[PDB]
């Protein structure tokens, strides 16, 4: 359970993944639901995955070791149906996991390298989706990427553009 | 073969393990309850003295509603996402106030059974025993209905007013168990012994079934937005809290109770 | 200075003139009921006889009620677009609760004092007539609070739904109309006579306002959608109702109570 | 009170009128609020008017004698707040005025012309203003527009994009 294992591995037969496509400069879609982008569900404990409309918000420009606050409005959707899950973009590899509530703000999964430092909720009378971005890191410089997953094979069909968040030194 | 995950062999239980912790402990409660329930049933056959025959139907309901108790902490794990958001509103406060209007009960009739009075009639310790339960039930099937119909419903309101409102809805039973310990606390003044540890049984329950509140009603009230322990410990704590106080009522409460009116 | 007109010198009321023809009736409601209190409140000086006197708390809230159903009918025409929507669902089955758990009260003080027994002190005819308001206080404090911040407020309800839940909401006053009415039948086996014209009085005037009540809910649920008269006679029904049960209340029982309670 | 009675008037001193500015093959907008298109309040008794985005539905092609239903659906406005117009658009003189629904669907003031065919009603749930046509005329072809007056003045600042019915022999 290190960086990124897999789209081999030899733990195939203990669960079940998908496959991702991506256009460059978008959203990625997924291809196919259900021992040899990409996804793998995995029973790590720490949350493991690795690889109508949703927008995010947020533009400020604040100093490393400052704080800032990430969201993702959406409607034409029932909001207390799935799960969403912030997910974060890097040049290179691609998509990597963030914090991933569901149900109704009952599951608050932290991501492994960020747990400590986002704080992550599901408000479901404004259907809207945040993110509390406080002590804020110079290299973590990405694109959070906001989606709502199927549930039974983690797929993301719903997603949305992101927000280019540059905090750097 | 119901767990406590996102959906459908997907990620598990998060924070801490309120699941099997909670689920075993109901399931124990249901099977202990059942035969306790079983046994408390045969107790009519042998039981001859009419002067304590009065409370049976009281300790009955006692029972049927510990056991609706047990029976809601199975379905207050699986979140307000569900078509049990209803019940969890509702089933809450009607089967507290059961209970706590059968300790009103059991408490008039030691009142009125310690200072040389007669104990009431079958007919008035159950009606003493639903009549105070009848205004939970007015309040509960009517905030029920008044938002899974009228307003917006439970699955899209925020936390920080869907666990607010629970306070709102059990000021009531809070009422009712006040009413019970104080009227247990006047006990004190009796001659007659014989009752006198029912009462001070009584004392005891609602002294524990106080101090359980005291904290719990105010942790989600005041603690977990600042120990950022919401909503994650909002439900645990909450069947945690029924889960006890089912645990208190059957132990602490129905035990004693039949050790002294026990078996011969 | 006050009109029913669309807004600051717009188009007047439509369909009928359901606008002064109720105000002036409230307005000389209020000046009789405030003489009338008066003049009661007076009462209290020259009456000596304390079986009577008894009784004059609970007439006193009937008055208090019907002077509210007189103020509430002035503020029941604007139709709910401001905030007078809260009141137009709590104010009325609080009064209407008050004006009927009196007659209640009377009605048990009847049948208390024509049998032979000794009628109920001011404490208990007081105690009475307010606790069988204390269930619909609490039922409308509940309505009211529920709508106006938990689900969505009453100025986004359809008519349809908008005065359906004045039916369910006026449940519980009809149940104290029926129990009240069955009471003043029941009260036909009694030797005593000084009484019994209160008995025949209350009867009268649950008649009428059961008579009052069998037709308007059920226009209102059921032909205003076949009469084409919704929501147009919608609220002005209601006010029409409203402020001839406080006229029948006024006149048929308090002139006549005053006057077999008359002054010397 | 026949057809069009300015815009000199000999009644001046007894209400308030309005101006109007209508661009063509678009919805008019106010111009100024509050004895010498135009609009003219008056005292008749029968409704005296003659001269954030709304949307109006309706698209079957009923027989004369038949039976229609239009509607106006509308949001990002307060519906309960003001009282709303449907009006209609002929050739040569321009709009005329049909039901006027207000508050909360208590005050059915129906054209004079239609008093008996139209049918209007406001809900504020999801809300939506429809019409019934029923009992349909050959001589009705119009586009009848959807607005929200100001009420003060009579002035109709929200306005819609009516529907091309044309209900013909």
């Amino acid at each position: 359970f290190a960086s990124s294992e897999l789209c081999q591995g030899d733990s195939l037969r203990s669960y079940y993944a998908s496959w991702y496509q991506q256009k460059p400069g978008q959203a990625p879609v997924l291809v196919i639901y259900g021992n040899t982008y990409c996804n793998s569900r995995d029973s790590s404990g720490n949350p493991p995955v690795v690889f109508v409309q949703l927008v995010e918000s947020g533009g400020g420009l604040v100093h490393p070791g400052g704080s800032l606050r990430l969201s993702c409005a959406a409607s034409g959707f029932t909001f207390r149906s799935h799960s969403m899950n912030w997910v974060r973009q890097a040049p290179g590899k691609g998509l990597e996991w963030v914090s991933s509530i569901s149900s109704d703000s009952t599951y608050t999964y932290y991501a492994d390298s960020v747990k400590g430092r986002f704080t992550i909720s599901r408000d479901n009378a404004k259907n809207s989706l945040y993110l509390q971005m406080n002590s804020l890191r110079a290299e973590d410089t990405a694109v959070y990427y906001c989606a709502r997953s199927g549930g039974q094979w983690k797929y993301y069909d719903y997603w949305g553009q992101g927000t280019l968040v540059t905090v750097s030194s | 073969c119901i767990e406590s995950t996102g959906d459908y062999f997907l990620l598990c239980d998060a924070e801490g393990p309120w699941g099997i912790i909670l689920e075993s402990l109901a399931i124990l409660g249901i099977v202990v309850t059942i035969l306790l329930l079983l046994a408390f049933l045969f107790l009519m056959r042998k039981i001859q003295d009419c002067s304590q025959w009065n409370v049976l139907p009281t300790q009955l309901l006692f029972l049927l509603s510990v056991l609706g108790l047990f029976g809601l902490a199975f379905a207050f794990i699986i979140e307000l996402n569900q078509q049990t958001a209803p019940v969890r509103y509702f089933l809450f406060g009607v089967l507290f106030a059961l209970c706590f209007s059968c300790l009103l009960a059991h408490a008039s009739n030691l009142v009125k059974l310690v200072r040389g009075c007669v104990s009431f009639s079958w007919t008035t310790i159950l009606c003493i025993a639903i009549g105070c339960s009848l205004l939970q039930i007015i309040i509960a099937t009517e905030y029920v209905t008044l938002i899974m119909t009228r307003g917006m419903m439970f699955v899209n309101m925020t936390p920080c007013q869907l666990n607010v409102d629970f306070v709102v809805l059990l000021v009531y039973v809070l009422f009712l168990m006040a009413l019970t310990f104080f009227v247990s606390k006047a006990t004190f003044c009796g001659p007659c012994e014989n009752w006198k540890q029912h009462g001070r049984l009584i004392f005891i329950t609602v002294l524990f079934s106080i101090i359980i509140w005291v904290v719990w009603i105010s942790m989600l009230l005041r603690g977990n937005p600042q120990f950022q322990r919401q909503p994650q410990w909002d439900d645990p704590v909450v069947c945690i809290a029924l889960v006890t106080n089912a645990w208190v009522f059957l132990l602490l409460y129905i035990v004693p109770e039949l050790c002294i009116l026990y078996r011969s």
